[PDB]
RNA sequence: GUGAAAGCGUGGCCUAACGAUCCUUUAGACCUUCGGAAUUCGAAGCUAGAGGUGUCAGAAAAGUUACCACAGGGAUAACU
RNA sequence: CCCGUCUUGAAACACGGACCAAGGAGUCUGACAUGUGUGCGAGUCAACGGGCGAGUAAACCCGUAAGGCGUAAGGAAGCUGAUUGGUGGGAUCCCCCUGAGGGGUGCACCGCCGACCGACCUUGAUCUUCUGUGAAGGGUUCGAGUGUGAGCAUACCUGUCG
RNA sequence: GCGACCCCAGGUCAGGCGGGACUACCCGCUGAGUUUAAGCAUAUCAAUAAGCGGAGGAAAAGAAACUUACAAGGAUUCCCCUAGUAACGGCGAGCGAACCGGGAACAGCCCAGCCUUAGAAUCGGGCGGCUCCGCCGUUCGAAUUGUAGUCUGGAGAAGCGUCCUCAGCGGCGGACCGGGCCCAAGUCCCCUGGAAGGGGGCGCCAGAGAGGGUGAGAGCCCCGUUGUGCCCGGACCCUGUCGCACCACGAGGCGCUGUCUACGAGUCGGGUUGUUUGGGAAUGCAGCCCAAAUCGGGCGGUGAAUUCCGUCCAAGGCUAAAU
């Protein structure tokens, strides 16, 4: 939007808001990045602290898909239940929600938060955490393995 | 060997019925004719050996068969290639013992 | 360069403004193919525009391997088993791949049932009025024959289910976490182990 | 040659969220109902029955 | 370590005597990786030093122009 | 004292300007960032494409286990993966009395100190496929973490950069 | 001296082919510097500009010596995403793909080699006919230093069964395209105006109030616009129907087999040099040197040896669409 540009404001000013003194000039300072460790040294390193430098190993062809793992925690596993699941599960302690994080695209569960009071849950994923698994055994549910 | 059913350790994977492949007419690209077997026999009669297959033969001969893959190797450009052509050339020189 | 910013790396140092495409003729290419579809489907009547049958195939690596999707063509085995010739598949409306491999049952049995299914749904016309041969289809059926203009047969995931089951004392009594870790380290000392084994 | 001469690739077209543009429609429907803002809008309805 | 002991000692009685990235090289682990699976060389990683930038917050650098050129400077010489 | 400009300093023996008309210079685009407006919200985004439709470059509709961003972080990596707080101030409200009063309530934000996850170190009963597990117990160490989400899309000004 | 063959020479011999032109896209080669790095040489600009060639309506690519490591995908091309990511980089400035996944479109094929030997079954030219983009007859020539036919790894040859499949013509329409002809309504009354097409009044058409012209803002003055109707010509392709003969020798499909099963060389690959690439003990390309193999060969993104495993089959060729 052109008319609240402040260059419109500018207009009959001169200078255009850049100083008669320090002038706008085209590049006094160099282009782009130019002098990260000479000139502008301290502007990289007060605000990119580890910007020079080379770590770690290389690792050619890298393929994201093979290390693909999505998680899911404890407290959001109840939201899978759909709600006539949920109140089934409620009326009826005498057998437990089975659910399948895989078929919602989980493929390990970790254990934060808590679970439903008082309610028994089988869990079936490709991995789960030690703590995921405490709090599940303690609630009274199971553990599956699966690929 | 089937899948285990687990994400990790040995023979990890999904579970399913393994299914042998079915033969395919591809499995004997490495394999030729009696007749090519012959025609290149007799063509190896007619035109004889390298000269570098006649140094390795001489090295096979002396006994210096590490010497004898090591010309292979350069003259060739790969150990494999090497170790197959010094076989070759000692299959070669069996026969002509015998 | 000055303030708290991220560091730029705008690739445009080269003459960009000669290689941007833009993109004013998506409404035309729309309409272009559209027409494109319209016109084939005239011309194949009365064959489904949605084209010939493909196979039920995995999705390939660990991200996809639990997703099924529409593969190029059935396989050799495939069409053998479902009693379909290889050289008859084509013409009949079955697209058929000589390259894909069958390494599990599953995959190929799946795969058999959908010929089967598409030889039941299909309907033959004869290559001359008056002669009916071994592959033709009756009169009756071929009279109430029609254009199918979406996917005949739709390419489906069974929807995920939540089922309530008994926890036994043997599930109550298995450990997830202990299991992973000691399959881990038998990958991890596997070879080893061999070494071992070997040496003595 | 004029000052920053025009170019085709400016930003010519908007992608409005569609539920912002249904809200929008809602509105203007409700509008549509109000004979205030009907004849605000200059439209002679004095004698539209309703 | 020393002293019987309290205690003192983390270099020189105190105030100067010194050095980033990249690369190389050394020391440490029954350490990690070489991505189809194993073993061994080789290579690559992690932690701590060393090889140096004295223009010392750290380019790799010889003159001449009276044959000369450009952007500027009265921020700066050669008159008044 | 003649305007404009650079300048510590201009009416200057400082430069431009004989006069008039018309033209004449912070723009468009990409990546970010703060701020503000709007929609939805642990989600958000249909415009790659498809179905159509003002006989139509608009508008309308469509997300299958699509994808992007967000929803989990720490390690070079192998790999592991958040036990769900306390306390001092503090807004608002409710009671007793009308003192700069007392009691209850204690959101936002700030200060201080624990706990949990991970890199490193340390530690070790019981099980175990003998190299894994982890009852108990830790640390002047390290993190762009956790302790009942706050993002996604879009509009504009401003700022850095190509 | 004659004859046969080989290689070559001359023909204004009979009949054909080629050169050059255009630039937006397309294919091959060659190839900078300005510039950025606040200097500058590697780098960047850029595998770009300039220069030299070659096509079409598209070109190029194309049917795995592929992607992957999965529960596996399956020619080529293009879009979204992957991703400003892996990687490359005085690891500085900067640079920077690919696979999976979702879409557009989809299509597969032809050769060389062992296989007629009861006869080259093949092809070109002249001449003469015919329903003339071709077919038939005759005669010369090409070709055995190999034209036809079968075969192409997905297979296939050969043998035995199954009796499952395979043979044109002509007419009338539809579909596509390009054109031609006709078809609504005021120029009524008053005023100002040089001229109403302006103002006021009274009427009308409208599946036509897009636009233009005519003496000033014109739906009804004119051309046109909307929607019917009729007429003409191409494309011989697709499609429906109708009329007649519809011959399975042979060739395909399916099942079996204690038999065979032929697959591209100064090419692959290796060393080295130069260049290029994200390709990093070396991504592709090219020069020179070495130089293969058939229970084998290429690839599996860290060089090397050993043992396995996975996946394909190069060094010959054609091919519409999405762009
Ligand atoms: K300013
Ligand atoms: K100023
Ligand atoms: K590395
Ligand atoms: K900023
Ligand atoms: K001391
Ligand atoms: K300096
Ligand atoms: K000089
Ligand atoms: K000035
Ligand atoms: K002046
Ligand atoms: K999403
Ligand atoms: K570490
Ligand atoms: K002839
Ligand atoms: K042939
Ligand atoms: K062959
Ligand atoms: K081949
Ligand atoms: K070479
Ligand atoms: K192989
Ligand atoms: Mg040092
Ligand atoms: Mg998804
Ligand atoms: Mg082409
Ligand atoms: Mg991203
Ligand atoms: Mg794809
Ligand atoms: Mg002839
Ligand atoms: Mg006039
Ligand atoms: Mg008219």
């Amino acid at each position: 939007t052109t008319r609240f540009k402040k260059n419109r404001k500018k207009r009959g000013h001169v200078s255009a808001g850049h100083g008669r003194v320090g002038k706008h000039r085209k590049h006094p300072g160099g282009r782009g990045n130019a002098g990260g460790m000479h000139h502008h040294r301290i502007l990289f390193d007060k605000y990119h602290p580890g910007y020079f430098g080379k770590v770690g190993m290389r690792y050619f062809h890298k393929l994201r898909n093979k290390f693909h793992c999505p998680t899911i925690n404890i407290d959001n596993l109840w939201s899978l239940v759909p709600q006539e699941v949920k109140d089934k599960a409620k009326s009826s302690n005498a057998t437990a929600p089975f659910i399948d994080v895989t078929q919602y695209g989980y493929f390990k569960v970790l254990g934060k938060g808590v679970l439903p009071q008082n309610q028994a849950v089988v869990v079936k994923a490709k991995l789960i955490s030690k703590n995921a698994e405490k709090k599940i055994k303690e609630a009274g549910g199971a553990v599956v393995l699966t690929a | 060997q089937p899948n285990t059913g687990l994400s990790v350790g040995l023979n990890k994977g999904h579970v399913v019925t393994k299914k042998e492949l079915a033969p395919r007419p591809s499995d004997r690209k490495g394999k030729t004719s009696k007749r090519v077997h012959f025609v290149r026999s007799l063509i190896r009669e007619v035109a004889g050996f390298a000269p570098y297959e006649k140094r390795i033969t001489e090295l096979l001969k002396v006994g210096k068969d590490k010497r004898a893959l090591k010309v292979a190797k350069r003259k060739l450009g790969t150990h494999k290639r090497a170790k197959k052509k010094r076989e070759e050339m000692s299959n070669a020189l069996r026969k002509m013992r015998a | 360069m000055k303030h708290n910013n991220v560091i730029p790396n705008g690739h445009f140092k080269k003459h960009w403004q000669n290689y941007v495409r833009t993109w004013f003729n998506q409404p035309a290419r729309k309409t272009r193919r559209r027409a494109a579809r319209q016109q084939k489907a005239v011309k194949i009547f009365p064959r489904p525009t949605a084209g010939s049958l493909r196979p039920i195939v995995h999705g390939q690596t660990l991200k996809y391997n639990m997703k099924v999707r529409a593969g190029r063509g059935f396989s050799l085995e495939e069409l053998k088993a479902a009693g379909i010739p290889k050289k008859l598949a084509p013409t009949i409306g079955i697209a058929v791949d000589h390259r894909r491999r069958n390494r599990s049952l599953e995959g190929l049995q799946t795969n058999v049932q959908r010929l089967k299914t598409y030889k039941a749904k299909l309907v033959i016309f004869p290559r001359r009025a008056k002669k009916v041969k071994a592959g033709d289809s009756s009169a009756e059926e071929l009279a109430t024959a029609t254009q199918v203009q979406g996917s005949y047969m739709p390419i489906t995931r069974e929807q995920p289910a939540v089922d309530l089951v008994k926890v036994t004392d043997e599930m109550k009594s298995f450990n997830a976490y202990g299991k992973l870790r000691i399959e881990r380290t038998n990958a991890r000392h596997i070879g080893a182990r061999l070494k071992r084994a070997a040496e003595a | 040659r004029m000052f920053a001469p025009t170019k085709i690739w400016r930003r010519w077209h908007r992608k409005i969220p569609v539920n912002q543009k249904r809200y929008a429609v809602a509105s203007a429907i409700a509008a549509s109902a109000v004979p205030s803002l009907v004849l605000a809008r200059g439209h002679r309805i004095e004698s539209v029955p309703e």
